[PDB]
Formats: C-alpha cells, structure tokens, sequence
C-alpha cells in the first residue's frame, strides 16, 4: 500500500518536472535567438528587441535567467505637415528616392521619414518617370537644377 | 486611452525630435538539477522492501534516466544562450567612448567578484530521503565572464565578431550604423552626439532604479 | 548525435515496455496463463488485477513520455519549417539563424528521420590597420559618405565600404553635405574632388 | 553538537518538511543536532576502452575523508589529479571542474577555460576593414520526425485469454 502511493508521487513528479523542462527549453531557446539577433546583430523585426526601433541591446547575467537591457530608438516631436505623393514639372513628374515631399503652408521640401531635415527639392535625389497626369494628388513646385547656374556662367 | 489621429489625404506627420529609450527584458534560461533515488526514497534502510521493489521491474531505471535528461540539459540550455562567442573579449581601460557611460554594465574589479553593478543587485534581490542537488556545469563567475566577453565586443567592434573576426570601430562611429538601419542619416549622430550620449546614460541609470523600485520586476 | 538519438530514445522505451511483462507486480506469476492452470477461477480475479495495475500503468508511462517527446520533435520541426523558409527559399537578415556568419544561400538534404542544412556563410578573412574619422569638412561644409567608411593609410584619405575593401576617391558623387565643420566632434581636414 | 534555544518543556525539533532535526538527550540538558548520514552517486570518468582502462571515480555530494584524492563542489575524485593550467573541457564534472585524459598517462582535473584571451586594440580613430573573405559551408541538422507506433490494449494487456 506504501509502495504504490510513494511511486504514484515519483511518477507525478517526474512528469511535472518534464512539462516544466519543456517551458523552459523554449525560454532558455528564446534567450538563445535574443541574444543572437539583439546583441549580436541589429534587428529588423519589430518588437523582438524592445518596443520602438532597435539600435542595439546588453546581455545582463542573472540566477538561472538572463537579462537583456534593448536599447530602442523612440521619436518624441512631431507636428503638422502637408504632403503630396509627387511634384510635376515641365512635362516631368518627380519622386522623392529614400525621401518625402512635405511642405510647411508656402514652401515644399524633401525630408527624410524617421527625422525632421528639410532640404531643397533638386535633380540628385529625384527621379523622373512619366508625366504628371496619371498621379492622383500631384502638386506643382519648381525643381532647382544645381548645373544650370554653372551653365549661365 | 482613447485616441482619434487626424487622417487626411494630403496630411503627414514627422517628428522633429527623438529619445533614447532602453528596456529591461528578463528570460530563464535554466531549472536546478535534481536527481530523487527510488532506493532511499520509498523506503530506505529496510532490506525487506528493496526485494519487493524487484518485483515492479524498471519502473525506477527510466525515472532516474528521465532525470538524467532533465539535468544534462540544464546545463545545455546555458551553452547555446552564453557561449556564443569563442574568444573572451577584454575592455580596454581607456574609457573613451565618445562620451557613451558603460560603467554600469562592465564589471567592477575592486569586488572579490568580477560582475557589473547591475548585476550586483540581480543577484541580491534572488534567494534528505534520496534527494540531491547537482551543481551546475558553470558556475556563477563564468557566466559573468561569458558576459562581458560579449559586452567588450559590442562596444568595440558591434556585430563584427559573431560574423567572423572582431573589427575594431569607435563607438562614436558604429552607433551611426545602427541608426542607418532604420532609416535615419548618419548626420543626425553627430549633430547630436552629447544629447543622444546623455540620454543614453541617464537611462542605463534609470534601469537599476526601476529594478530596485519593485520586487514584482524580477 | 542529432538524429541517433530520436532513434535510440524511441527503442529502448519500447524494449522497457516488453520488459514490464515480465514483472510479476506483486502477484504469483507474472505469465498469464499459469495463473489460470494453478489457481482456481473463483479466487483468480485477485491475482488477475495486479498484472492489470501494473501494465496498464506501464502503458500510461509510454504513452504519457511518448507525448513529451512528440513535442520536442515537432518544435524541431517547426523550427525546420521556418529554416527552410527562411534560409532555402531566401536570404535571411537575421544573425546566427542559417550559420556562423553572414548568410548567402543554403541547401537542404535529406536525412532518415531529419533534415540536414548546408550553410553557405560569408566569413572575411584578412583585416589590417586603419585610421579612420566620422566626417570631412571642407569650405564652410561637411561631408558625410552615403554608403561608405572614410578611411586613411596613413597619408592620403579614401573611401570604402564596410565588408571588403575597395578604396575611391572621395568625391561629390559618393558624399552628401550637411551642415558645417564645428559641431561634429573628430572631423579631419580634406579637399573633395568636383568630378565636374 | 548545536547552540538551539529549546524551551524547557520542548524536546523535538523539525523543519519546514517536517524532518527531525535536533532531539534533546533525556537525562542531560544538552541538544544535539540531527543530520542524515552522508551519501551520494558513484560517476565512473573514463576516457574510450581503445584509449585506456584508467577510470576515475567520483563520489558525489560527500566529503569524502569518511570512505590521489581531489575535493571539489561536485564532491571528490579518487584517481584523477588535479592540475594549475586550465585546458578546454571534454568531460563535465561540475562547478567548472572538468576531466580529461592527457599528460607516461593519466587522468587530469582542471578549471575550465572559456576560450582564447583576446585584447582588440580600440581607439576612436581607429577601424579595421577586411581585404579578403572566405566562403564557408557549414553543416545543420534538425530532426523532422518520430516512428509511428501503435500499441493495443487487448493485445498487450493479456492476449488470447477471454478472462482478462
Ligand atoms: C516655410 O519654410 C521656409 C524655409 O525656411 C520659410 O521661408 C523663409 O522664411 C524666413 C522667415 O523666418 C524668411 O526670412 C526667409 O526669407 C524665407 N525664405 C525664402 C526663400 O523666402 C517659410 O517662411 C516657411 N513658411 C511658413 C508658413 O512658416
Ligand atoms: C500645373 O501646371 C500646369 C501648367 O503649368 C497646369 O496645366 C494647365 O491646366 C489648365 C487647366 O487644367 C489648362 O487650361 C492648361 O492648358 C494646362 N497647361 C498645360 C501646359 O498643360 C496644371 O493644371 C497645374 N496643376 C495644378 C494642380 O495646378
Ligand atoms: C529634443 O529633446 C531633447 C530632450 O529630449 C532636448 O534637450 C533639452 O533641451 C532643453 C532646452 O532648453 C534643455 O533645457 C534640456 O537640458 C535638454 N535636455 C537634455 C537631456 O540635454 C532638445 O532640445 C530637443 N530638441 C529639439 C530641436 O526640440
Ligand atoms: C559613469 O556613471 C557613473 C555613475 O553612474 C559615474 O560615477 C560617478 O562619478 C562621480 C565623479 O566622477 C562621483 O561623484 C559619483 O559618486 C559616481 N557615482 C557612482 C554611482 O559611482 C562615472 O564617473 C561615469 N563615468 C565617467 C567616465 O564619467
Ligand atoms: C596610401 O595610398 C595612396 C594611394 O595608392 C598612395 O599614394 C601613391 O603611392 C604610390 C606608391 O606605391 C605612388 O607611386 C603614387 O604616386 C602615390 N599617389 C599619389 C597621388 O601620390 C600612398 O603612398 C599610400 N600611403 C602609404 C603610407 O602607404
Ligand atoms: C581645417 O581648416 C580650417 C581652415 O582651413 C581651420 O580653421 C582655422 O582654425 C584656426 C585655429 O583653430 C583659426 O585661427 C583660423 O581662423 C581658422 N580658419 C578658418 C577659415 O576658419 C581648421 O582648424 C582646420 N581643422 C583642423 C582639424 O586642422
Ligand atoms: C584572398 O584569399 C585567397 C584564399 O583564401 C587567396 O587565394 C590564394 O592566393 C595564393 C597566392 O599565391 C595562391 O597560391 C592560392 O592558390 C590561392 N588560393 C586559392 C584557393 O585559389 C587570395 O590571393 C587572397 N587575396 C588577397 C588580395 O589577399
Ligand atoms: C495639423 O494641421 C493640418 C492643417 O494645417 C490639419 O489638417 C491636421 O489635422 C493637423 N493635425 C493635428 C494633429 O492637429
Ligand atoms: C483630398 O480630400 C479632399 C477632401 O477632404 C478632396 O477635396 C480632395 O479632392 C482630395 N484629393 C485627392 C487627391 O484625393
Ligand atoms: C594598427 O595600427 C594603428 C596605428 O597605425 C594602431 O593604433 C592600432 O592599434 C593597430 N592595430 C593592430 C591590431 O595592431
Ligand atoms: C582621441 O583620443 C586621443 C587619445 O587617445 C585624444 O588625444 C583625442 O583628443 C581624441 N579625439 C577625439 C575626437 O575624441
Ligand atoms: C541521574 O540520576 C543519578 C542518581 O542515580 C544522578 O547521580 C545523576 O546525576 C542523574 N543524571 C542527571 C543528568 O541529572
Ligand atoms: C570536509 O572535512 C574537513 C575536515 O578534515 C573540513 O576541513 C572541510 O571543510 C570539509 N569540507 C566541506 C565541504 O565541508
Ligand atoms: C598548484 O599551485 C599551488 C600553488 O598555488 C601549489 O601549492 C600546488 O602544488 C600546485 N599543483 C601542482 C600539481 O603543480
């Protein structure tokens, strides 16, 4: 009667601690993948290394765990602003390359998406295709060409 | 909270500012070894019941064994998470990162033991009928050295030595290539260096802060 | 190792469990049919339920580390899904996921109960001394690379990309001007070359 | 013998498992303290049977001045010395101490080397850049599948006999 009893614990025991072994491995299998695409690496998966844009993380040591300090990249001022998806021209219709056309109320600029740093609208970091009748919400702007004053000189 | 962004067609917004932020992500890694002994544990000292255990069979050689597994595990699970890297990698003393503070993750050597200050209140705020415990495969001094071989080869050379060789870059200089992978210029950096350096430091500091402002982190 | 030990796991636990039909589970005989042809049928069906206590306990085992060891294997195989999807069917930006290095291609193989990974990494080889400087100013200017390093040898100033070296001239073409030179701490003195 | 503050009228003493561990001797005012005699699993250390039939014993979780001999945290080695220099481990043992078979020939016990000490030189104007590569191909092996096996009670249980 006492060797049943104290084998059903043994054998309760040993499954519970199995179950737990599994829960574990799949953390401890985590830990391995974090610590190999957040400190090793710099991620592009969205929420594996903290909340915001990751930029770098710092393995910490603890009592059967690890700790990982993300290191994020989080905007904090945004305001107003006006967009268009593209500018014509003369019989030209350009898009922004890595940019975004934005415009303050009088006059348009190119800026990059994650920082504000407006710059004039030119030929280098614009491409032409087609023209400007195809395009819904096309605006109209002048595109400043940097060798036409070194033509008229 | 409830929030109502204004959508427009010909309406963007762009943030003309940023800010550091760093958290605390904590993960277990491995369980305690323990190995129970049906010999001692269901009825020990006596010789009368070793030889009616007989009659059950092998019902106790796959128990120890399905212990066995749990604990040479354990210690496996500790391998792949903190020796990634073959080669230790040491800090140099000249502390001259830019402006960037690491002197709450690298470790202290006026301690006995060689562990960061942040890893100092980690381990502060965690505490026979046949059983044992076995020790693990490393101990706790190793896993902090596994660490800060890591650490000194983030800050030295980034992502260079999981890829191969270490490449020795200034911190100054590879944090512009971490804000490359997210779509931000490298003139931002360097615009900013002081604010982002100052807003890296005050939250490093604010993490052992937040660790110590409640037990219910841990 | 990998796959010798799917095989040996799952052969030995079933040579445990024709090895529980020898116990005798605390009745006289652990075979069945000498219970029968030695005791009388009226005071049998006590000698009977011990044998079923205890193999039915034996099958509740198999069954029961069966089930924990199908979970492993299909993690595993979860995992080769996403390997095959990832590494196989394309390149993978993740570190350390398709081999020690950065990841070009990869190539499955076929295995007994498995699958096998050939991990074709890019690993450099031969690095030397540099010295290098965040930007370049220049009149009232600063000249940041666009997908470069500004490296020197010493004398003369070049840029490179990061993973092999390659050094050009450091050009308009190449460079992009933000701001001046009074704010960006290390910048170095250098004239740009106008290719016009 | 133990330093307790029994009361006057107490004499047994246990834990939080409900153990014994300190009973008071009945005719002398004096407590003493109940600890389980001491024991352990035997862990043979052998390198293969095509290298050597030297085996080093390790009886664990003992102090083992009761049963050349080493004392560590995972208990002691008998036959296995033990060395300053700390080599690459290849048989684990425990608590950083792990065996193996080198130097005419005998079993040696070290501390566990992490890996190679390297010191980059690091400078804020220094950068290294590689001027070759090197392909390499490397081999990942994951297991796909189990064996299908089905197992019947009315057969396994008690096969042939309708009384069952
Ligand atoms: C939108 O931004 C442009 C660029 O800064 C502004 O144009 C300049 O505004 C300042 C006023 O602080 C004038 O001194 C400059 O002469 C303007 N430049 C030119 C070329 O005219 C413009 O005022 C901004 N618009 C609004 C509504 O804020
Ligand atoms: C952008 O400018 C062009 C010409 O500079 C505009 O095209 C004119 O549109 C009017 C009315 O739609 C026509 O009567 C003219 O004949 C067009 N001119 C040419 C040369 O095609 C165009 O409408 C402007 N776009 C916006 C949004 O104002
Ligand atoms: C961007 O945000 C930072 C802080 O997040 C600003 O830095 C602060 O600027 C004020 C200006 O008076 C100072 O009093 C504070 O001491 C600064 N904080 C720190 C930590 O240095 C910064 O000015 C913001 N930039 C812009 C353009 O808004
Ligand atoms: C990095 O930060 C630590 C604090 O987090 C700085 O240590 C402080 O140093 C000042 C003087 O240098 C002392 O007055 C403080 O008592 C120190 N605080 C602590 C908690 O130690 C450390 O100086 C910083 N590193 C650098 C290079 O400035
Ligand atoms: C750094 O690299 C430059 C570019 O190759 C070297 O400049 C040339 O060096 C060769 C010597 O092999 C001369 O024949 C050329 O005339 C040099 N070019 C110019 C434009 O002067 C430079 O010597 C290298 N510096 C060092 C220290 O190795
Ligand atoms: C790079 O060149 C500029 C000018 O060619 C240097 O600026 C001069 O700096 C000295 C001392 O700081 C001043 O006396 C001059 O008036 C400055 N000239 C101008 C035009 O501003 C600058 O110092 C040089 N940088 C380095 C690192 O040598
Ligand atoms: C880059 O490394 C490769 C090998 O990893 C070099 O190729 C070897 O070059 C030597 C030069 O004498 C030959 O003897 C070998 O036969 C080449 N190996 C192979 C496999 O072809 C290559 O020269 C190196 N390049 C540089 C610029 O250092
Ligand atoms: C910002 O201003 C524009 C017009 O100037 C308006 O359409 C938009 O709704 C405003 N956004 C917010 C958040 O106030
Ligand atoms: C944008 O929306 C306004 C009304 O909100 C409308 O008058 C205008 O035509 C729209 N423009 C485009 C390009 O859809
Ligand atoms: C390479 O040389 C530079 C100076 O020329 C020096 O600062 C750096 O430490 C050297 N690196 C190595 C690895 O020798
Ligand atoms: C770089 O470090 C040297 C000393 O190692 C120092 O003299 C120099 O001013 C530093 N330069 C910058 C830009 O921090
Ligand atoms: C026990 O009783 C005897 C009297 O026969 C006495 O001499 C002895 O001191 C007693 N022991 C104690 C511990 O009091
Ligand atoms: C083992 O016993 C000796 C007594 O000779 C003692 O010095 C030593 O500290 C003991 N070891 C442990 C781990 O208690
Ligand atoms: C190891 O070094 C200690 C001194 O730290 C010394 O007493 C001991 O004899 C040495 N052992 C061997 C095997 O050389």
């Amino acid at each position: 009667r006492l060797i049943t009893g104290r084998l059903q614990s043994l054998q309760t025991y040993v499954t519970q601690q199995l179950i737990r072994a599994a829960e574990i491995r799949a953390s401890a299998n985590l830990a391995a993948t974090k610590m190999s695409e957040c400190v090793l690496g710099q991620s592009k998966r969205v929420d594996f290394c903290g909340k915001g844009y990751h930029l770098m993380s710092f393995p910490q040591s603890a009592p059967h765990g690890v700790v990982f300090l993300h290191v994020t990249y989080v905007p904090a001022q945004e305001k107003n602003f006006t967009t268009a998806p593209a500018i014509c021209h003369d019989g030209k219709a350009h898009f922004p390359r890595e940019g975004v056309f934005v415009s303050n109320g009088t006059h348009w600029f190119v800026t990059q998406r994650n920082f504000y740093e407006p710059q004039i609208i030119t030929t280098d970091n614009t491409f032409v295709s087609g023209n400007c009748d195809v395009v819904i919400g096309i605006v109209n702007n002048t595109v400043y060409d940097p060798l036409q004053p070194e033509l008229d000189s | 909270a409830e929030n109502s962004v204004a959508y427009s067609n010909n309406s963007i917004a762009i943030p003309t500012n940023f800010t550091i932020s760093v958290t605390t992500e904590i993960l277990p890694v491995s369980m305690t070894k323990t190995s129970v002994d049906c010999t001692m544990y269901i009825c020990g000292d006596s010789t009368e019941c070793s030889n009616l255990l007989l009659q059950y069979g092998s019902f106790c050689t796959q128990l120890n064994r399905a212990l066995t597994g749990i604990a040479v595990e354990q210690d496996k699970n500790t391998q792949e998470v903190f020796a990634q890297v073959k080669q230790i990698y040491k800090t140099p003393p000249i502390k001259d990162f830019g402006g960037f503070n690491f002197s709450q993750i690298l470790p202290d050597p006026s301690k006995p033991s060689k562990r960061s200050p942040i890893e100092d209140l980690l381990f502060n705020k965690v505490t026979f009928n046949g059983l044992t415990v076995l020790p693990p495969l490393l101990t706790d001094e190793m896993i902090a050295q596994y660490t800060s071989a890591l650490l000194a080869g983030t800050i030295t050379s980034g992502w260079t030595f999981g890829a191969g060789p270490a490449l020795q870059i200034p911190f100054p200089m590879q944090m512009a290539y971490r804000f490359n992978g997210i779509g931000v210029t490298q003139n931002v950096l360097y615009e900013n260096q002081k604010l982002i350096a100052n807003q890296f430091n005050s939250a490093i500091g604010k993490i052992q802060d937040s660790l110590s402002s409640t037990p219910s982190a841990l | 190792g990998k796959l010798q030990d799917v095989v040996n796991q799952n052969a030995q636990a079933l040579n445990t469990l024709v090895k529980q039909l020898s116990s005798n589970f605390g009745a006289i005989s652990s075979v069945l049919n000498d219970i029968l042809s030695r005791l009388d049928p009226p005071e049998a069906e006590v000698q009977i339920d011990r044998l079923i206590t205890g193999r039915l306990q034996s099958l509740q085992t198999y069954v029961t580390q069966q089930l924990i060891r199908a979970a492993e294997i299909r993690a595993s195989a979860n995992l080769a899904a996403t390997k095959m999807s990832e590494c196989v069917l394309g390149q993978s930006k993740r570190v350390d996921f398709c081999g020690k290095g950065y990841h070009l291609m990869s190539f499955p193989q076929s295995a007994p109960h498995g699958v096998v990974f050939l991990h074709v990494t890019y690993v450099p080889a031969q690095e030397k001394n540099f010295t290098t400087a965040p930007a370049i100013c220049h009149d009232g200017k600063a000249h940041f690379p666009r997908e470069g390093v500004f490296v020197s040898n010493g004398t003369h100033w070049f840029v490179t990309q990061r993973n092999f070296y390659e050094p050009q001239i450091i050009t308009t073409d190449n460079t992009f001007v933000s701001g001046n030179c009074d704010v960006v701490i290390g910048i170095v003195n250098n004239t740009v070359y106008d290719p016009l | 013998e133990s330093n307790k503050k029994f009361l006057p009228f107490q004499q047994f003493g246990r834990d939080i498992a409900d153990t014994t561990d300190a009973v008071r001797d009945p005719q002398t005012l004096e407590i003493l303290d109940i600890t389980p005699c001491s024991f352990g699993g035997v862990s043979v250390i052998t390198p293969g049977t095509n290298t050597s039939n030297q085996v080093a014993v390790l009886y664990q979780d003992v102090n083992c001045t009761e049963v050349n001999v080493f004392q560590t945290r995972a208990g002691c080695l008998i036959g296995a010395e033990h060395v300053n220099n700390s080599y690459e481990c290849d048989i684990p043992i425990g608590a950083g101490i792990c065996a193996s078979y080198q130097t005419s020939q005998s079993i040696i016990a070290y501390t566990m080397s992490l890996g190679a000490e390297n010191s980059v030189a690091y400078s804020n104007n220094s950068i290294a850049i590689p001027t070759n590569f090197t392909i390499s191909v490397t081999t990942e092996i994951l297991p796909v599948s189990m064996t299908k096996t089905s197992v019947d009670c009315t057969m396994y249980i008690c096969g042939d006999s309708t009384e069952c």
